[PDB]
């Protein structure tokens, strides 16, 4: 979950996978700009896998 | 995580909460490990070398006790009778002192005040706690039976006051991977920092928690009917037990 969008596209409090997030963090920090910073999640596997 | 200090027979007292002690052998490797509550009388000191089936450490189950770390005399601050304790006297002992009530059972006149345990030397000024500046006090929390009177002289180790106090199998498993919330879940230290509390009002208590260098507000709200293992004078850890479960 995001807490700052920082530079990027994300939202105040949108939940989005975490790998696309770093790779989006990887992408930002090779243009001399700011990241998102966030929040893990932890989720039970019924709700994970749905 | 040990904060000790030692009595007058010698023994020592802990004041910590997450004292921890083991066994190492010559050798260098830990072959057990045990916890220690807060207020345990240790009967060997760090390090000392011990042999088998020996009594290292004991306690009182049935009671938290709040400790002095200083020696000294105490005074009442904020000891008004009728508004703040009782006075019990006992029909069979004989041997009984003041006992402090809580907000739940003293009248309006004592919401606004809130007792306390100072300690001062026999100059009667503030005996200041070693290694910090601010005044040795302590505040009496409710159903807390106050033993010595007004004029008797205290030391470390003393009983400054008395506080008297799953599942298994498949389902548990599947609990565990569900990431269910317990019926019961403990309470934890949100942030570090020196604790307080607030205005007891309706049915909850309020708990206030500042950094000592840092972003100084933060407050949590908390069912009053659970019971509390901190102190109002103690500065917690990020993450530590607030309330057991």
């Amino acid at each position: 979950t995001i807490v700052n969008a920082g530079s990027s596209d994300f939202l105040e409090g949108e939940q989005v996978e975490y790998s696309r997030v770093k790779i989006a963090n990887r992408e930002l920090e090779a243009n001399g700009k700011v990241g998102a910073t966030y929040s893990r999640d932890l989720l039970g596997i019924t709700k994970a896998s749905l | 995580n040990v904060k000790s200090v030692v009595n007058s027979s010698g023994k020592l007292v802990i004041t910590s909460r997450n004292t921890e002690l083991k066994l190492i052998d010559e050798f260098g490797r830990t072959k057990e490990s045990y916890k220690v509550p807060y207020g345990a009388v240790l009967a060997k000191g760090d390090g000392e070398q011990v042999a088998g089936g020996e009594t290292v450490a004991n306690w009182d189950p049935h009671t938290m006790p709040v400790i002095t770390e200083v020696s000294g005399f105490v005074r009442f601050t904020d000891m008004i009778d009728g508004q703040t304790i009782t006075r019990q006297t006992d029909e069979l002992t004989g041997l009984s002192s003041l006992v402090v009530l809580d907000s739940a059972e003293r009248t309006a006149g004592g919401k606004d005040l809130r007792p306390a345990l100072k300690i001062v030397d026999a100059q009667g000024n503030d005996v200041l706690i070693p290694g910090t500046d601010m005044p040795a006090q302590y505040f009496l929390p409710g159903k807390a039976i106050v033993q010595l009177e007004d004029g008797v002289q205290i030391s470390s180790g003393d009983t400054l006051a008395r506080i008297p106090q799953i599942t298994g199998g498949l389902p548990r498993v599947a609990d565990l991977f569900e990431a269910r919330r317990p019926k019961e879940p403990a309470i934890l230290a949100e942030i570090s920092g020196i604790v307080s509390f607030g205005k007891e009002t309706k049915g909850k208590r309020r708990l206030v928690i500042t950094p000592v260098d840092g972003s100084d507000p933060y407050e949590e709200m908390i069912p009053k009917w659970r019971q509390l293992n901190v102190f109002e004078g103690e500065r917690v850890e990020r993450g530590d037990v607030i309330s057991d479960g």
